[PDB]
């Protein structure tokens, strides 16, 4: 039944995987309003689509920047995968297109802001609050993994909160369609599984590790492995010694020891029973998996929204001209975008 | 406290991906 849902999920995905959509809008169809967040290659803007009056979030990427950091393949992955998936907790790519200078991905605008923002402000999430979010990540990973995808960038900064208080996963920059192991050193330092750091070759288990980090950070208000510089963080991760807050439940601590498990033969999500080891853990006993999927659970926190266009849940950023050269940059490199 | 140590650290803001 999940097998059968997943089965037909995979058909839908593969069709799009094999024949991706391209060139579904253009720059002049949108008025650009405000920057919602910035990134290594550009920025994301609140925009308003002229003909419909809908708001969207427009991810702008400078092709030259992308090339410079050798992120071509990853960027192509990001778009190919994003246009192909369909899940309740995955942000929807609405349009995509390119011009002389930039790549554009236009997504649904997730107005509630980043989980980050909320987490740092509130301090930490109660275990029931944390569990609500975690459940959504679990189902999402079950979905992605089933398609031979690895996500590889779980963190509060990549999780948006929608108007119903549910999660929208964003940033597929490191997502990859892989059968078997892969080797790229990528992610975010606090969230890296030891086997990435150790340059061993790794698989989808790294996502389950990250889940542990996320759940810890959510419930604690700080990550299990932190320091001033990435290098000291990696030391800690590798040791894998973890200390828990006084307030963590026994059940939580037990779940965490099994996710933050250096031994792949022992890590939850990577065993014979797979995800069911997670879904069936005592920490999730009160969790209604179907109701979560169906968005019937009432959320613990609902962002204030006043109107379409409201960016109150978002930090302010400095703005800058979008520039489009008269000459085509990196045309061949980005042919399939 | 761990919290205090976290909060005094240089990594309380949005964290950058790496791709080394
Ligand atoms: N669909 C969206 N709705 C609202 N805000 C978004 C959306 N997508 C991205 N953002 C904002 O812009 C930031 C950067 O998006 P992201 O995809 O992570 O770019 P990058 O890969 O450069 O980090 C996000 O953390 C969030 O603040
Ligand atoms: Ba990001
Ligand atoms: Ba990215």
């Amino acid at each position: 039944s999940v097998k059968e849902f997943l089965a037909k999920a995979k058909e839908d995905f593969l069709k799009k995987w094999e024949t991706p959509s391209q060139n579904t809008a253009q720059l002049d169809q949108f008025d650009r309003i405000k920057t919602l967040g910035t990134g290594s290659f550009g920025r994301v803007m609140l925009v308003k689509h002229k003909e419909s009056g809908n708001h969207y979030a427009m991810k702008i990427l400078d092709k030259q920047k992308v090339v410079k950091l050798k992120q071509i393949e990853h960027t192509l992955n990001e778009k190919r995968i994003l246009q192909a998936v369909n899940f309740p907790f995955l942000v929807k790519l609405e349009f995509s297109f390119k011009d002389n200078s930039n790549l554009y991905m236009v997504m649904e605008y997730v107005a509630g802001g980043e989980m980050f923002s909320h987490l740092r402000r509130i301090g930490r999430f109660s275990e029931p609050h944390a569990r609500f979010y975690a459940a959504q990540i679990v189902l999402t990973f079950e979905y992605l993994h089933s398609l031979d995808l690895i996500y590889r960038d779980l963190k509060p900064e990549n999780l948006l909160i929608d108007q119903q208080g549910y999660i929208q996963v964003t940033d597929f920059g490191f997502a990859k369609r892989v059968k078997g192991r892969t080797w790229t050193l990528c992610g975010t330092p606090e969230y890296l599984a030891p086997e990435i750091i150790l340059s061993k070759g790794y698989n989808k288990a790294v996502d389950w590790w990250a889940l542990g980090v996320l759940i810890y950070e959510m419930a604690a208000g700080y990550p299990p492995f932190f320091a001033d510089q990435p290098i000291q963080i990696y030391e800690k991760i590798v040791s894998g010694k973890v200390r828990f807050p006084s307030h963590f439940s026994s059940d939580l601590k037990d779940l965490l020891r099994n996710l933050l498990q250096v031994d792949l033969t022992k890590r939850f999500g990577n065993l014979k029973n797979g995800v069911n080891d997670i879904k069936n853990h005592k920490w999730f006993a009160t969790t209604d998996w179907i109701a979560i999927y169906q968005r019937k659970v009432e959320a613990p926190f609902i962002p204030k929204f006043k109107g379409p266009g409201d960016t109150s849940n978002f930090d302010d950023y400095e703005e800058e001209e979008i520039r489009v050269s008269i000459n085509e940059k990196c045309g061949k490199e980005f042919t399939e975008f | 406290t761990t919290y205090a140590d976290f909060i005094a650290s240089g990594r309380t803001g949005r964290r950058a991906s790496i791709h080394d």
